[PDB]
């Protein structure tokens, strides 16, 4: 049943908070916790993301966390900012100054057992919880930082839960900080190890997708995290509404993983839309779309690396029989990019409500081994600068030592070469 | 696009075929285990006819009958024709044969002595390149320690110049709606040595496989090119010699057995309601006795063209029994109705 | 072709037509098998906690 | 008179659980509430229908039947739906959180957990029974639940209840239905597991049950509940002979010696006809010839494969409806002649019929029609090895790179489970070679 929801820092409040938006206009609950909707299907699987609390209004199992006050105010300040539990705003006050060391080992470490608190106040109301998601970038201080603390922790107190996470990735094209290499590979190890599921959500390919595609000239943090909120709605469309298939988080994960390291997705979504059309989708049209390399969220070339598991999700009215020919259609025309030692590793599911603004939609989720090219872009960025001990004392000056940079990229590569030996398996 | 796959590399055949359909520009060739085809070219030996037609959302073909080795193998083939009503233990075109293991060896010795005891010939032949004739039971028995013994055809139509033996080679394509299709060209594969009656251990003389006569005879070569003579030649042979045509003295026969075997055995192998479907190619062995009877030999079901008509037979495979099955953007064969 | 057995009642038949004629271990082992799979698992999970530590 | 005990294991088991005794109260007259008018003998019987319910003072009818699932949400649409009442709330058994499609989990993480309460649910019905002669399990092979606790069901039915019988209604997996993609893994371990410990298992491939439903119901996207009523059906037809007045399949223990010679060779195919759309507007009734002849088409098989490239090693024709023995030997003699039926040599050519006068029973509003005559013929053909082969082969393909192994052993289960499994069933591929081409 019960999911528990965790964003940190600046990039996961604010996507986690346009999350929040979205779903609970899906169920429709109003800022006021109110459900004011018209369908009992949307308050059938309520539970999975929200308590019901006093005066029967639902409140999200979500906790944020900042180390610092000011996007947790301005979530507060926000459209649905009222909806969230007061108890469950958990910030320090000093930041993280885009600094791993801070989030993971110093300003983090300060905090993070205040967080925790408020996790297991969380886990103690529910029935039977699946697991946890969290919501954060890897580029900056708090949410990579202090994110993979967290994970670290949680893994130790809830073992046998599943751990999710919807990891935005740093690039260049959209760069706060030159450092930002150094903070994502450090946590792609943390999350090598704590995390079941990895949503690597790549600010280059949102940027690229606003800009060739949405033809959006500057697009805005705005302008890709609506994107990501509409990629997060499909993504969990199976766990909040009933459909076909009845798959917790474990369910979810042990269908997409066939091995234990290699479980970073490659999200995508269809059709692409700007904040702000009104011709549907065929079916024929959505398919294609959800298997393009311009829909794709990570910025690799699938055709460069082959798909160990797809999933995907279609949303609205439609002919499931369409859906099947189109979906085998693809395949059978490609599956020269499909592993052949997988037998039937395409899965399709089909939920009947679709998001706002849309009659029709589709989410992919692909495990590709090209997601190897995204982890190598990150490791050469890495190490342009190691090479050079360039910006280390940030680091140093926490109390990190040049080897544990040394682990962190050695780590990198062995899961990038973990990736290249199944490219070329069989 | 259609998808294929090749699971058997040494077959003139098909790796023609496979050529043919790449070159229309809507086929794609998939490696050999991959599951995801339309169409597959498979193994001679141990092809996985249960794993075929499971994969939802393809219509799957292959270019085998499953089941068709009982015609295919030579003591099958025996036992398919004494025990079928169809093709009864009175079949007027199948020499009399009899199956022997290193069981009919003591049925078998009742039609030598009747025979010897009544004044008639009694050479026979051994068969499964260890392939032995003799009049001596004794001879052969002894030399079988499965195999197949039937009586050697001692007076076989002979072509002169050359006083030589020969036999026919049928192709025949059966489609995924058992279609029984004749290629309209035969192949005569001769002998280039002259025959003798005495000397049955000079058996370069007495079998006519391609493969003898290249290095292991003589005059090879001498009267047509390959000891293959097509089917307008012989015609015009027994038209200027004979005062007939290859239609009339033997073609008519041939059809009749062709269809009779394939037709009695459709009901074990036919893939009419299945899940996937099969075409298969045979090649019909016939011998022709010097009364213009025909006697069938052996059917074989994986079996190679000649050299001049493999561009014309495999581009008639696609078309008849592949591309009738899957579509894209004055025939060869004859049509064996029933 | 022979029809053998015929047993009638008021619900229906029965019979059979020939053709042709012819030419574990134990409670213990069970529970000592779950328990060696349930260390394992807590094997398993005492390595993850002790990484953890470290 | 001897009682049988219905166990239904999983989502699969349980939905086809319940799909049959809602067939077999409208076969027998029961009603929702559990009252059989028909039943004069109030609080008791001796009666054939008695083997599958018992009956309450009260003059309430109640089946021998146990629901288990590791997880709530299938059987609380058992609790809730239209047969609350037929069902004593002991009898149906959820668990907290379910198998995760991992046959480990359901074996030996949580199945451990509530073996034990299951049984103890299971014993309170066995002791009821004057003379209970054993069990009906109901289950999938891809499911984590169908296949790991079953297993371990039947290993523990067989040390607690030693000399009775276990039947086996199993759903193979077909890709088509399916959103899992490691049920190879749980079948082949399911089966090796269990194979010792069932007596006599009917495979139902939901690949042809599907095509049956595209085809012959005109179907365009069959669901679960489209599969299961014609499962239902089905089974009704295999269990019909234990829950009425007959001679034939009367107890468990005939099941085997009419259809398992040889015990590893446990797998009978079931063939059935006629499947007529409920919305067909004309339908000409077909008779005996036509429906005998048609259990001889694989597209009415309940497991695609060709039983003319087999050899049989016992069968039983099933009829119910306007059917009489004389027409039936009509149409198997016809059926000799123009159909490739080979029996191995040590077992007689040969067909065991049962007839029921009584017609299909059809669930009102569903895609069946109703018919003057059906069959279901249960046959031992060395043919249904195909799904074995199938099945093996996609094990093999993932396990030669240990595609998600490690989710099987981080609940317990060692590696080489699953190559002691995967020779099992490669020891069963040949057995069925053996018996069955030459
Ligand atoms: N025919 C039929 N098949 C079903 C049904 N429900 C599930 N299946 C099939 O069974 C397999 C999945 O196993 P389930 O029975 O759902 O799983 P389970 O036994 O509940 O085990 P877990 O849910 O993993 O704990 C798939 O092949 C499904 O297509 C059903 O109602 N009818
Ligand atoms: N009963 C018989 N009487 C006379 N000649 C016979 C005969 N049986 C066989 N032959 C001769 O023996 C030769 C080879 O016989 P057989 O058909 O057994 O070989 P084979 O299997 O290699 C032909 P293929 O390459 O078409 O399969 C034939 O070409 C024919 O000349
Ligand atoms: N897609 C997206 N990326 C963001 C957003 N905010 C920050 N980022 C990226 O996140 C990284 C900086 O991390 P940030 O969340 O600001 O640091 P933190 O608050 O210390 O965790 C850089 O790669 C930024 O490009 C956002 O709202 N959306
Ligand atoms: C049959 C198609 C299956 C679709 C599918 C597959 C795997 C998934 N994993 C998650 N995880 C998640 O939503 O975390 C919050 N959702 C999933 C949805
Ligand atoms: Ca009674
Ligand atoms: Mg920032
Ligand atoms: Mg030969
Ligand atoms: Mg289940």
């Amino acid at each position: 049943r019960e999911i528990v929801h965790i964003q940190a820092g600046q990039c996961g409040n604010q996507i986690g908070a346009k999350f929040w938006e979205v779903i609970s206009d899906e169920h429709g609950i109003d800022p006021t916790g109110s459900y004011h909707g018209d369908s009992d299907l949307q308050l059938e699987r309520i539970n999975v993301y929200y308590n019901e609390a006093t005066g029967n209004k639902y409140v999200p199992r979500a906790i944020l966390v900042d180390l610092e006050p000011g996007t947790m105010d301005s979530v507060r300040s926000g459209p649905f900012g009222q909806i969230f539990r007061p108890d469950n705003f958990v910030f320090g006050q000093s930041g993280a100054g885009n600094n791993w060391a801070k989030g993971h080992y110093t300003e983090g470490a300060e905090l993070v057992d205040s967080v925790l608190d408020v996790v297991r106040k969380e886990s103690e109301s529910c029935d039977c919880l699946q697991g946890f998601q969290l919501t954060h970038s890897l580029g900056g201080g708090t949410g990579s930082g202090m994110g993979t603390l967290l994970i670290s922790k949680i893994r130790e107190e809830y073992p046998d839960r599943i751990m999710n996470t919807f990891s935005v990735m740093p690039s260049p094209k959209v760069s706060d900080t030159v450092v930002e290499p150094y903070n994502a590979t450090l946590s792609v190890h943390q999350l090598v190890e704590n995390t079941d599921e990895t949503y690597c959500i790549d600010n280059e390919a949102l940027y690229d997708i606003c800009f060739r595609t949405l033809k959006l000239t500057t697009p805005t943090y705005g302008d890709l995290n609506h994107l990501v909120s509409a990629t997060m709605s499909g993504v969990t469309t199976c766990l909040r509404f009933p459909g076909q298939l009845n798959a917790d988080l474990r369910k979810l994960a042990v269908n997409m993983v066939p091995f234990p390291r290699l479980h970073f997705f490659m999200p995508g979504f269809a059709p692409l839309t700007s904040r702000g059309q009104y011709r549907a989708l065929t079916v024929p049209e959505l398919t294609q779309q959800m298997f393009d390399s311009k829909n794709m969220m990570a910025a690799c070339d699938p055709r460069h690396g082959r798909y160990l598991t797809v999933a995907a999700i279609f949303r609205g009215r439609m002919s499931m029989k369409e859906v099947d020919e189109q979906m085998l259609n693809v395949q059978n025309k490609n599956s020269s990019y499909f592993v052949e030692w997988i037998p039937n590793n395409v899965k399709t599911a089909v939920c009947d409500i679709p998001p706002r603004g849309l009659k029709m939609s589709a989410t992919f989720i692909g495990n590709s081994t090209a997601i190897q090219e995204l982890f190598k872009r990150i490791s050469e960025q890495f190490t342009a600068m190691f090479r050079r001990k360039a910006f280390l004392h940030w680091y140093t000056g926490e109390g990190m030592d040049e080897m544990e940079f040394t682990e962190a990229e050695s780590n990198m590569n062995d899961l990038v070469s973990e990736y290249q030996q199944y490219q070329d398996a069989t | 696009m259609y998808t294929f796959v090749v699971r058997d590399e040494n077959s003139s055949v098909y790796a023609e075929v496979s050529r043919l359909l790449l070159a229309t520009g809507q086929w794609k060739r998939l490696r050999k285990d991959n599951p995801r085809f339309n169409l597959m070219l498979g193994e001679r030996n141990r092809l996985p006819f249960g794993r075929l037609g499971h994969e939802p959302g393809l219509v799957q073909l292959v270019n085998y009958y499953r089941g068709a080795d009982k015609l295919c193998r030579k003591a099958s083939l025996v036992k398919l024709i004494k025990t079928s009503p169809e093709l009864s233990e009175s079949c007027t075109w199948f020499p009399e044969s009899y199956v022997i293991y290193p069981d009919e060896r003591e049925v078998f010795l009742a039609a030598y002595n009747r025979r010897r005891e009544g004044r008639e010939g009694n050479v026979w032949i051994a068969k499964s390149e260890g392939i032995l004739i003799s009049s001596e039971a004794s001879e052969l028995l002894d030399f079988i320690d499965v195999h197949v013994i039937q009586k050697y055809l001692e007076k076989p139509l002979l072509l002169e110049p050359g006083h030589r033996k020969f036999d026919i080679r049928s192709w025949v394509l059966v489609d995924h709606l058992y279609n029984i299709y004749l290629y309209r060209e035969g192949v005569l594969r001769t002998s280039s040595e002259p025959y003798n009656s005495a000397n049955f251990q000079d058996k370069t003389c007495h079998l006519t496989n391609h493969c003898i006569q290249k290095e292991y005879s003589k005059n090879y070569g001498r009267y047509e090119e390959g000891n293959e003579m097509f089917f307008e030649e012989f015609n015009q042979y027994l038209m200027d010699a004979l005062n007939t045509t290859l239609e009339n003295s033997i073609l008519l026969q041939i059809k009749h057995i062709i269809r009779s075997c394939l037709m009695c055995i459709e009901p074990a192998i036919s893939t009419k309601h299945l899940h996937y479907q099969s075409f298969q190619l045979f090649g019909f062995d016939f011998m022709v006795d010097e009364e213009l009877k025909v006697w069938l030999i052996e059917v074989n079901g994986a079996p190679a063209c000649a050299q001049k008509l493999y561009a014309e037979l495999c581009q008639g495979i696609v078309d008849v029994a592949i591309s009738s099955v899957f579509p894209l953007a004055t025939s060869i064969f004859i049509k064996l109705h029933h | 072709m022979e029809v053998i057995e015929l047993n009638k009642c008021t619900s229906g038949q029965s019979f059979e037509v020939i053709l042709k004629p012819p030419s574990d271990p134990s409670l213990e082992e069970i529970q000592k098998k779950l328990e060696a799979a349930e260390e394992r698992r807590k094997y398993q999970e005492a390595e993850l906690l002790k990484h953890l530590a470290e | 008179m001897r009682e049988c005990i219905s166990i239904h294991v999983g989502q699969a088991g349980v939905q086809i659980g319940n799909a049959c005794w809602e067939l077999y109260c409208l076969e027998h007259g029961i009603q929702p509430d559990g009252q059989m008018p028909s039943d004069k003998t109030i609080g008791g019987g001796d009666d054939s229908f008695n083997t599958f319910f018992s009956e309450t003072g009260a003059g309430k009818h109640v089946p021998r039947a146990v629901f288990v699932d590791l997880e709530p949400t299938v059987i609380d649409e058992v609790r809730t739906g239209t047969y609350r009442q037929l069902f004593h709330p002991e009898q149906l058994i959820t668990g907290k959180e379910d198998a995760a499609n991992n046959y480990a989990r359901g074996h030996y993480t949580i199945g451990k957990e509530i073996i034990d309460l299951v049984l103890d649910r299971i014993r309170k019905l066995a002791d009821q029974c004057t003379g209970l002669q054993g069990f009906l399990v109901f289950h999938s092979f891809g499911g984590g639940t169908g296949s790991g606790f079953t297993s371990l069901l039947m290993e523990r039915l067989s040390v607690d209840y030693g000399k009775k019988s276990k039947l086996e209604f199993s759903i193979y997996p077909a890709p088509q239905v399916s959103t899992a993609v490691v049920e190879p893994y749980n079948s082949i371990l399911t089966t090796h597991t269990t194979l010792e410990h069932s007596d006599c298992a009917f495979m139902v491939d939901n690949e042809a049950i599907y095509d049956i439903c595209r085809r012959n119901l005109d179907i365009e996207r069959p669901t679960y509940t489209n599969l299961n009523r014609l499962i239902s059906q089905i089974v009704s037809s295999i269990t019909a002979s234990l829950r009425f007045d007959g001679a034939l399949n009367v107890d468990l223990t005939e099941f085997q010696t009419n259809l398992v010679p040889y015990p590893r060779i446990h797998f009978p195919l079931a063939t059935y006809a006629p499947v007529i759309s409920a919305e067909k507007a004309y339908h000409e009734q077909l008779s005996v010839a036509e429906i005998t002849n048609a259990c001889f088409e694989p597209a009415n098989q309940m497991v695609k494969c060709d039983p003319r490239h087999g050899k049989y090693m016992a069968c039983c024709l099933l009829y119910r409806g306007d059917v009489v023995p004389k027409d039936v030997n009509a149409a198997i003699a016809t059926i000799k002649t123009k159909r490739s039926i080979q029996f191995v040599d040590w077992c007689p050519t040969g067909f065991k019929v049962g007839i029921n006068y009584q017609p299909p029973t059809v669930v009102p509003g569903g895609d069946l029609a109703k018919v003057q005559r059906a069959v279901c013929m249960l046959s031992n053909t060395t043919a249904i090895a195909e799904a074995w082969a199938r099945l093996d082969h996609k094990f093999d393909l993932m396990y030669a790179k240990r595609a998600f192994v490690h989710w099987y052993v981080g609940e317990g289960m060692e590696e080489g489970e699953f190559s002691e499994a995967r020779e099992d069933m490669a020891a069963l591929e040949k057995d069925y070679e053996e018996v069955g081409v030459d």
